[PDB]
């Protein structure tokens, strides 16, 4: 609720004075330990999250008057701060107490107060030195107690809550990195370092576009209701005192002749804008496109002195939006509304920005409403989405006044006439972020240093633009292509266009096509594009002609197709190229860019005719990091949070990790993950809100939410892709894993987890080959590696490759390898390589086909390790004695890991507990007895069969018991209920529940026989020994 | 040589990265969690302030092979050709030398 | 089809309007199909999105989306699957652009709701463009629901009433695999054929119910030639004791102790193969144990899938598997599987190989697809792929052995003493207490088919 | 429907056929109830076009099918005590979706 506010410098944890009217609402509560949350106006969209504070009553405070410590925030109220705030006293809920919190103390404080051996005395000293009371004080994260010497870092479970000296978790940490030294409150920097006091007329200062709109309720002093709202600029109070002018005054900004007026106010502390700077809306900046530093001088012109104009000629600024016939009506209506709002201030040659919600374009709404103020309150029912530009071409005055150059426009007295269109370059993104100021869908800001392709493409436009200005014409064209969709190549095109402040001419191929089959398609398309261009291009250069999904039109066609279609395609393409050439010629400086999903599909002729050809690849690790930063940015998160509460995530998120797991995705996937995290956050927040009734302030997103969102997105992507072999496996399902844990982890994940260390041009571990009794878990262990480490998996059985004579065997391994290269990261498995990798050189087969296969696999396995990081080869053998020795060499296989018969009872114990982890076992089961019972010759598959047979036996017992129940109850009740009916409704839970006894396992074990003969065990051990020896 | 060097450049300071910043002290009435969860994060949850990359550090030192390394590699690396293959192909090369192989 | 989605959406629209104040724009896709021209439509979607925005929040809905926006069925014949874009695909892209632009512009206001009959049928573009967050499939109704469906259906005709002895629970038991439309049609049938005989005061009867069901042909089974009526029972086949026990342990045991297997937490054994001597009864014991279980039976022979086109055969396999899965608990059977999915490397065009991987996708595909009881027979199992016989991956296989003295006597006694379907007495004029023992002696090495043929020609003599 | 169609290809075909049947039936039916609407070789219009055919014709056939179904439903709703009978020489051809929607066989 709206309550007056003032700042006292009594300390961060000093009590907050509350006016008695505020105190009354607490009422039944203690009335002495009153706690209230606050929200402070934020200079831009969104609201500062409410901070909870301990308050005390004070009648001296006037009606609805409160006092809060400014030092609590990083500033003291030297200059005036916000007059008001939004206060809320929580009545039903009480202040939560944070069990754990994080702090920071300077080195000297650590080494001095730590001297005491007792923590209670130290915390008592902390209370004395900081006025913090247990069960009385509330602590927030990122709170500063000493000016660069005391810090609060983190709080748990919540980021703020009541303090309990004894029971609370408190972290005693120091500042050994000298970070606290630089920590200082805003406005605390200057110990009144007296700036030069003078009556200087002009003071050259730097200019900055307003990051976001400023609400009028923050104008101290408040201005008049009817004052025009489009001519305001702001800065620190010190600048005004240097100009010895007051907030709400008129001051003239001039640079090399071009001058304008502006209404100037002060920025209420706390700050957040660069000091010694002048902030102006785009209105001012546009007139100063090339001026960052500009001169500012006082003004003595009074409001009454401003002349009133009668007729003003305005030439609409040339622009892509301006040429849309679909919008002319709505743009004109919003234009007329903009003047009808109130008296306008303008000068000759001035520019006018107008914003409108294009979605409301075709719906001409309530124009017959004569001079109705209600139009204001459709505005929030509207939301302006896109902007257009206007040029002050001429103003007509009827009397010579003091302020002849400037002038005022009144709808009841001033007439306006639209005129021809005038060209004007759009402001570069550097001078202002129009989307951000107007709160549109801000386009992701690249860091050119991390997006080399974007840098390369940009390195084209400005050079062309300069050479054109330098009198050098050159038809600079470029075509974007990619191997996968959903990469935002159009987004990067828009980003580049705004970066250079160049007009954009976007034409979706998949929007205006008509019938591209009849003998009109070529003509209709060419005419439509030509019309959409000629109407804007003459007054819009420099700009770019962008064709989205250009390939859709230019479809290369095979001969056997209908010849007429071939001819029509040849036309469409040739005249398309001719139109491009004519466009380039007629208007020098224009450049053409096209977006294509597949570079190859474009006809070769035009492609050659194209100048620059660039592919946009999938985002990389650091690129994913930047994308996550962008989306998770509060500005990106709160674009459309109409609900008052803001959204945000805890600082404890390891963005680097989320990037890591973000491999093999696209920007839309990342946006989907972020919005899914938004889902989970809002859902859980509303759940808690109904549960407890207290709002944990804003909404938060936890790393688990994003992890699960990426999991689900990857599941959908996988269903889209071929790889079906990553469903679900973990270590709990398989034992016998600890024996080679170190080797497997070092071989697999270390190169992935430390590539820069492996970027030494070193042979990355080629692969792993496993051998031993079948069913021991070799394939299961490989699947565990794949699923835990999340690499695309395909299983290939060597024997399946062999054909009658040689249909296709080498080509097949080549296809699997290349498709693996597409689906990086990935893991490839060969089942029974011995059946495809036998010892060669001694025997002579019939045809010798296999020799080339083994040579090819050797050569490929050696050729991938050099650079092909992310793809790894693993083979499976059960009779390695047949395996060719050439593979045993490092480079083909270096870690000949083994998975043998379970010798010790621990192996069988782990295997059985992993197998029956999800069995509904009676307590009688004592698996040690079974492990001793099982001869060591039993393998993992033997244990799987054992568990399955024990389930079968137990289900048989339960079935016999159920049949006995059925018969008994049948005789008792006199009817004949079918088993199905008995199970649908008569069956209670115990009927549907399965109970397992040790007797079932004993029966299964007695029924099971060695899957491997002891002679086979000795053969396997001998083969092991012989291979391990060398 | 690189296997030898794995104890020459990796031995530097602590395991690759930054360490030896330890934990200072605690005040809990039972909550004695000193693990990295509240150690790596919190104080320095970011590895460094706005962490990024820098000049060559991971592979600063090349594992320059030594005369002993080459000596032992020679003996470890067995001949890739059996004498039977050598003599057979040489004899066949002479047989075609009677006609073409040579002059 | 037939799950009454349309009414689901109408009831929805009603509830959402009454409870949460969302402007809703219902529009069936049939009308748009009426004039599915790109520009004309583009205009309509503009109008829609504009109006829907005009009332924030809004909700679009389109029953039968596939009708208009449904991408032509994947292949559709043209090798140029890429490069060129189907008109409806362009329309979907247009709609996507508008709605997603508004969404980023305003998540709250507009929330579309599509309605289709299959994920693949619906154009995948929306999926690839991440337009759809999550989807729900309307499964066939359950018996417990069918109770209330019928209790409201014949309520609609308030005149008719059930019988005291009969109960809605019955209706649920016999009814199955019937969508609400199917239950509607069945109740209309029962009302009409009840009005046939005007003796009772429109009271249900067991006999009219049975006659109606017998005459009934539900949509799911409609349009399919289910070769099920064979009437081969235990009495028709008595030998192969081990095969009988294994088949009971596989088929009858689940249907007879479902409660126990419900929590049996390994995935149940999918199905078993049959092999043995030609004509040795592999086609017979399967049907006999199917009747034992009373489960749904389908006999699929090698040819049914095989076709002329390449790629179309795979989709024929696809909807074959769709039908098979739709009828849990059902038995699917493939005869002459040696002519269906042999070992790879036995085809120049490789259509056999791709077909085989297609088949493997389903069984190896862990999608809760286990109610269908897969089955197959072949006299030449050697010709099948080993992967199709991997233990654990696939279940046991059943051998058929030579009928020796014991088995020969068993089969001879069974067939000679067979009670007729038309008459009930012996199928043959059976010697009351002749010496059937000596007959088996001279039939060493025969086959049950040979034994029955011997008896048949003896009956002719 | 085997005789008077007078049009089977043109995209207007579906509209022409449906409009003609609707025109005649609503022209005569209102004053003639009770009555029966009979379609001879009804299948010759309704069928399940194979995927082995150009798409737009499949769309046209799906349309004509849907409007036939809507026509029968509208006629029965608007004219109580009215029924129809259809004749077909093979069940397999008629749209299964349509068949399910009907009552008697
Ligand atoms: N870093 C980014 N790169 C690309 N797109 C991004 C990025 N961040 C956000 N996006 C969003 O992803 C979408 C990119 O779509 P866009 O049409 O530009 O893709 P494209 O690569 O041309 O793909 P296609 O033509 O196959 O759909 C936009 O909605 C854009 O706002
Ligand atoms: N709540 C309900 N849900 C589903 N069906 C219902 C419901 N109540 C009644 N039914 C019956 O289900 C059938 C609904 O048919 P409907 O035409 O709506 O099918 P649909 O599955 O929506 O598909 P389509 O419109 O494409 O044919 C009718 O026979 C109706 O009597
Ligand atoms: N026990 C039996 N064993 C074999 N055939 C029997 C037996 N009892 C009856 N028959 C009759 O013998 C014939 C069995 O041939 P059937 O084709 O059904 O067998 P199959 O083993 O499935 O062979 P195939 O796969 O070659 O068709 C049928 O005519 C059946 O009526």
């Amino acid at each position: 609720m709206k309550a007056s506010l003032t700042f006292s410098l009594s300390g961060i944890y000093a009590p907050c004075s509350i006016s008695r009217d505020i105190y009354l609402e607490y009422g039944d509560k203690k009335a002495e330990c009153l706690y209230g949350t606050i929200r402070l106006p934020q200079y831009g969209p969104g609201c500062t999250p409410g901070k909870i504070v301990h308050c005390v009553l004070d009648d001296s405070l006037p009606f609805c008057s409160i006092v809060v410590p400014s030092k609590l925030f990083g500033f003291m109220p030297t200059q005036p701060t916000m007059d008001f705030c939004y206060f809320e006293p929580i009545l039903d809920n009480v202040v939560p107490v944070l069990d754990s919190v994080t702090f920071l103390i300077n080195e000297q404080l650590y080494s001095k107060l730590m001297d005491l051996p007792q923590e209670m005395q130290q915390i008592q000293f902390l209370h004395y030195k900081y006025n913090i009371n247990s069960m009385e004080t509330v602590v927030h994260s990122r709170d500063i107690l000493t000016s660069g010497l005391c810090q609060i870092l983190n709080c748990s479970p919540f980021p703020q809550g009541l303090v309990d000296f004894t029971e609370t978790q408190l972290i005693l940490v120091n500042d050994t990195e000298q970070k606290l030294s630089a920590l200082k409150y805003a406005n605390e920097d200057e110990e009144y370092a007296l700036p030069k006091i003078g009556t200087n007329s002009a003071l050259s200062i730097d200019l900055e576009s307003l990051p976001c709109t400023i609400s009028r309720d923050l104008l101290r002093p408040a201005p008049h209701i009817n004052d025009d709202n489009s001519i305001y600029a702001f800065t620190d109070a010190e600048t005004l005192l240097r100009l010895d002018v007051t907030s709400g005054s008129f001051i003239t900004v001039s640079n090399m002749g071009c001058v304008r007026l502006v209404k100037l106010f002060v920025l209420l502390l706390p700050n957040g804008f660069k000091k010694r700077t002048i902030y102006a809306p785009p209105k001012i900046i546009a007139s100063f496109p090339d001026c960052s530093v500009v001169t500012i001088s006082k003004s003595n012109i009074g409001h009454t002195d401003i002349p009133i104009a009668n007729q003003v000629f305005i030439s609409r600024v040339g622009g892509w939006l301006q040429s849309q016939k679909c919008f002319q009506n709505i743009i004109l209506t919003t234009l007329k509304k903009f003047f009808s709002e109130s008296k306008r201030i303008l000068c000759q040659n001035d520019l006018i920005p107008i914003a409108f919600d294009s979605s409301m374009a075709d719906l001409n709404i309530a124009e017959e409403n004569d001079e109705s103020d209600d139009e204001d309150e459709l505005g929030q029912y509207y939301k302006n989405d896109s902007l257009v530009w206007f040029f002050v071409t001429s103003a007509e005055l009827d009397c010579f006044s003091k302020d002849n150059s400037h002038f005022i426009i009144d709808p009841n007295r001033t007439k306006l006439i639209t005129t021809n269109i005038t060209n004007r370059r759009p402001l570069p993104l550097s001078r202002s972020n129009l989307q951000r100021y107007y709160g549109f869908a801000e386009t992701f800001y690249y860091d050119l240093h991390i997006f080399p392709y974007v840098r390369q493409l940009v390195n084209i436009l400005e050079t062309s633009f300069n050479c054109s200005q330098r009198g050098i014409t050159l038809n600079a064209s470029v075509l974007l292509h990619s191997t996968t969709n959903n990469v935002g190549k159009a987004t990067m095109v828009r980003f580049a266009s705004k970066y250079l402040g160049i007009h954009l001419l976007e034409i979706d191929c998949l929007s205006l096509t008509s019938n591209s089959r009849q003998l009109d398609s070529t003509s209709k398309i060419i005419g439509y594009i030509r019309a959409k261009c000629e109407n804007v291009l003459p007054y819009a250069s420099p700009a770019v002609i962008f064709l989205a999904h250009l390939d859709s039109i230019l479809l290369d066609v095979n001969a056997n197709q209908d010849p007429e279609a071939i001819k029509l395609q040849k036309s469409i393409n040739f005249e398309m190229s001719k139109l491009l050439d004519d466009f380039t010629f007629k208007f020098p400086g224009t450049t053409f860019v096209g977006s294509v999903n597949n570079i190859d599909n474009v006809p070769s002729s035009f492609r050659s005719h194209m100048r620059f050809e660039i592919l946009v690849p999938v985002p990389s690790e650091a690129q994913r990091l930047r994308i996550f930063q962008w989306y998770l940015s509060s500005h990106e998160l709160n674009r459309d949070v109409q609900q008052k509460v803001p959204v945000s995530y805890m600082d404890n998120i390891s963005f680097s990790s989320l990037s890591s797991y973000s491999a093999g995705l696209t920007p839309l996937d990342i946006k989907s993950i972020v919005e899914t995290a938004r889902m989970t956050a809002t859902a859980r927040f509303y759940q808690e809100s109904k549960k407890c009734g207290w709002l944990p302030q804003s909404i938060l997103i936890t790393q688990e939410d994003l992890s699960k969102a990426t999991s689900k997105a990857r599941n959908e992507f996988s269903v889209s892709i071929g790889a079906p072999q990553i469903p679900n496996v973990t270590w709990d399902d398989i034992g016998g894993i600890d024996f080679v844990k170190g080797e497997i982890l070092d071989t697999i994940d270390m190169p992935l987890k430390h590539p820069e260390l492996f970027t030494s041009g070193m042979k990355k571990r080629s692969g792993i080959l496993f051998y031993g009794p079948p069913g021991t878990g070799k394939t299961l262990m490989a699947k565990a590696i794949a699923t835990n480490f999340s690499l695309n998996f395909f299983s290939v059985k060597g024997p399946e490759l062999l054909n009658m004579y040689i249909g296709e065997s080498e080509a097949n391994v080549r296809r699997v390898f290349q498709k693996a290269r597409e689906a990086k990261p990935c893991v490839i498995f060969f089942d029974e390589i011995d059946s495809v990798a036998p010892k060669r050189g001694n025997q002579g087969d019939s045809g010798g086909v296999m020799d080339r296969i083994v040579s090819q696999l050797l050569a490929e396995l050696d050729g991938m390790s050099t650079d092909a990081d992310g793809v790894f080869v693993i083979g499976a053998t059960n009779r390695p004695d047949l395996l060719d020795e050439a593979l045993l060499r490092p480079g083909r296989f270096d870690k000949l890991l083994y998975l043998g018969i379970p010798d010790t009872d621990t192996k069988q114990l782990n295997i059985l507990e992993a197998l029956t982890r999800k069995f509904v076992l009676d307590n009688d089961v004592k698996l040690i007895e079974l492990a001793k019972l099982c001869p060591f010759n039993y393998t993992g598959a033997d244990f799987y069969a054992l568990c399955s047979d024990a389930m079968l036996n137990a289900m048989s017992r339960i079935a016999r018991m159920v049949e006995k129940k059925v018969s008994q109850h049948n005789e008792l009740t006199g009817e004949n209920i079918s088993t199905r009916r008995w199970f649908d409704k008569i069956a209670t839970k115990e009927d549907t529940k399965v109970v397992v006894k040790m007797e079932d396992f004993l029966k299964a074990q007695e029924q099971l026989t060695p899957s491997v003969s002891r002679a086979e065990l000795n053969h396997y051990e001998a083969v092991r020994a012989n291979f391990e020896g060398a | 040589s690189v296997h030898r060097w794995l104890s020459a450049a990796d031995q530097s300071e602590v395991v690759p990265g930054n360490d030896n910043i330890e934990y200072f002290s605690i005040n809990e009435h039972g909550r004695r969690e000193e693990n990295r969860l509240r150690l790596k994060t919190l104080l320095q949850q970011d590895v460094v302030h706005e962490t990024k990359t820098s000049t060559s550090a991971a592979s600063e030192l090349t594992a320059v092979v030594t005369i002993n390394d080459l000596l032992e590699a020679c003996q470890e690396t067995k001949p890739s050709i059996s004498t039977s293959e050598l003599v057979k192909l040489r004899g066949i090369y002479d047989r075609f030398q009677k006609d073409r192989n040579g002059e | 089809q037939g799950i009454g989605k349309t009414r689901l959406l109408k009831e929805l629209i009603n509830e959402v309007e009454k409870d949460h104040h969302i402007f809703v724009k219902y529009a069936d896709c049939e009308t748009l199909h009426e004039t599915s021209n790109l520009d004309k439509t583009q205009k309509l979607i503009m109008e829609w999105c504009s109006f829907c925005y005009w009332y924030g929040p809004s909700l679009i809905v389109l029953d039968n989306v596939e009708a208009l926006f449904g991408k032509p069925q994947a292949n559709d014949g043209d090798p140029s699957n890429n490069g060129q874009w189907d008109n409806a695909s362009k329309l979907l892209n247009f709609f996507i652009n508008q709605v997603t632009k508004i969404f980023n512009k305003d998540n709250k206001r507009i929330r579309v709701l599509f309605s289709g009959k299959q994920k693949t049928q619906i154009n995948p573009l929306l999926f690839d463009k991440h337009f759809v967050s999550e989807t729900w499939s309307l499964r066939a109704p359950d018996k417990h629901a069918r109770a209330k469906l019928l209790e409201y259906f014949f309520s609609k005709n308030q005149i008719m009433k059930l019988n005291r002895d009969l109960q809605f629970s019955d209706l649920s038991l016999e009814t199955e695999g019937f969508s609400p439309l199917d239950l509607e049609i069945f109740t209309e049938k029962i009302f009409y054929d009840l009005q046939l005989e005007r003796d009772c005061d429109n009271v249900v009867t067991r006999e009219l119910f049975s006659k109606s069901l017998s005459a009934f042909t539900p949509s799911a089974l409609r349009g399919v030639k289910l070769t099920k009526e064979t009437n081969i029972k235990w009495g028709d086949i008595g030998a192969l004791a081990n095969a009988k026990d294994v088949l009971l342990e596989t088929l009858e045991w689940p249907t007879k102790y479902e409660p126990i297997f419900v929590n049996c937490p390994l995935r149940l054994r999918s199905g078993i193969l049959l092999y043995g001597y030609p004509g040795c009864g592999k086609t017979l014991l399967a049907s006999a144990v199917a009747q034992q279980c009373g489960l749904n039976f389908i006999s699929v022979k090698g040819p049914e899938i095989l076709n002329k086109f390449i790629g179309a055969s795979e989709q024929n396999i696809r909807e074959l598997f769709e039908r098979a899965q739709s009828v849990k608990p059902c038995i699917l059977f493939f005869d002459e599987f040696d002519s269906i999915a042999p070992k790879r490397g036995h085809d120049s065009t490789g259509v056999t190989d791709r077909v085989v991987n297609q088949l493997l996708t389903q069984m190896d595909g862990a999608e809760g697809l286990d109610g269908v009881y897969i089955l197959a027979a072949t006299s030449r199992p050697d010709l099948i792929d080993s992967a199709l016989l991997r233990p654990g991956r696939l279940d046991k296989s059943v051998i058929c052995n030579i009928p020796t003295e014991s088995e020969r006597l068993d089969i001879l006694q069974a067939i000679v003493n067979s009670k007729d379907k038309d008459t009930g007495q012996k199928k043959f004029a059976l010697e009351k207490n002749a010496d059937l023992k000596l007959i088996a002696e001279k039939t060493a090495g025969f086959s049950g088919a040979d034994l029955q043929g011997l008896c048949y020609n003896a009956y002719l003599k």
